[PDB]
């Protein structure tokens, strides 16, 4: 048991005095004197096994941690330090893993306020080894969040940031991570639903990822981007000016090819987008019909999938129940 | 998007 806790505690006493002295209206701290970052690199290294992190938590290792990433941040900025990235990336690693499976470190890291408006500030940083630890803190956060998780995670502007920071990803590593917390998020209110659309460009990129050639022979990103749409999708159907960017960027053609995929989330993702797609908008309907969405909505009905069965049969509910005039 | 450790 070494109690870097205790240092990092220290070092971020010593921060926290200049702060006060230095308000918002000389010589500022800095962390390689206090060997910081292979202090936490340790207590990053330590947090994978559960063990050690049952003693992290009673301590209060999560705070001092998430403490030490915020100070940082207010401190130094959007830098790019060497060392001031990779302390904030094993920081935030650390964090990943503490609030991994976690009910109780959810909810603390999240109502630090202070530290998650740190946190969102982030995925601007010029690295994107940064841009996916703080995505996949998020993700975490995002996943089975309590009341006062979700509103604070609304709160902070994380989903704007997240889809933002989205659109300028070019490593699939950090894609991967961006888009897991989004489809996330998206599950949790319409108001974040509403604000994946909000962006401009966003819905553009996310029928990007149906048809996104992977490297690396995984289909991750198109699970989750297509998770992502399915979601706002509801919210996509009662918008005209939305249906409209579906479809110039070929949506529909995709989601039926979609049906035919030898994976089962991808299948699943398409017959809930169809769902909400195929009510309330006669040309898309009218579209969908031409296609042979009917045809290919009559195999999946007989699926052991709860969802893919719902999803194929609720869908072909709404194209049958709004038969265009052709069709008689 | 579910959970995990981090990479």
């Amino acid at each position: 048991m070494l109690h870097l806790l205790e240092q990092i505690r220290a070092y971020c006493e010593t921060c926290w005095e200049w702060q006060e002295a230095h308000e918002p209206g000389n010589p500022m701290p800095a962390p390689v004197e206090h060997q910081i970052c292979p202090a936490v690199c340790v207590l990053m290294k330590l947090s994978f096994d559960e063990e050690h992190r049952h003693a992290m938590n009673e301590l209060g290792g999560l705070q001092a941690i998430a403490e030490l990433l915020q100070v940082d941040c207010e401190m130094y900025g959007l830098t790019n330090d060497h060392y001031s990235i990779t302390l904030r990336r094993y920081a935030g690693m650390a964090l990943t893993n503490l609030t991994f499976g976690d009910v109780a470190n959810k909810a603390t890291l999240c109502s630090m306020k202070g530290c998650m408006r740190a946190l969102v500030a982030q995925l601007k940083s010029e690295s994107e080894d940064l841009q996916q630890v703080i995505a996949s803190v998020l993700r975490n956060l995002s996943w089975r969040a309590d009341v006062n998780s979700k509103k604070t995670l609304r709160e902070v502007g994380s989903v704007k940031a997240l889809m933002e920071c989205a659109l300028e990803v070019k490593k699939e590593s950090t894609l991967k991570s961006v888009l897991s917390a989004l489809w996330n998020l998206s599950a949790h209110c319409t108001e974040n639903k509403a604000d994946i659309c909000a962006v401009d460009g966003a819905l553009a990129f996310l029928v990007g990822t149906l048809t996104y050639r992977s490297q690396t022979n995984t289909l991750a990103i198109i699970e989750s981007g297509g998770g992502i749409l399915r979601n706002v999708s509801s919210l996509i159907a009662t918008n005209e000016d939305h249906r409209q960017i579906l479809r110039e960027n070929n949506c529909l053609q995709t989601l039926l090819q979609h049906l035919k995929s030898h994976s089962l989330t991808i299948v699943s993702n398409a017959c809930g987008t169809l769902w909400n797609l195929s009510a309330r908008n006669p040309k898309d309907q009218e579209a969908l019909w031409d296609m042979g969405a009917v045809s290919m909505l009559k195999n999946l009905i007989h699926s052991k999938h709860k969802m893919i069965a719902m999803g194929s049969a609720a869908a072909l509910r709404n194209l049958m129940a709004n038969r265009p005039a052709k069709y008689k | 998007g579910g959970e995990a450790l981090a990479d």
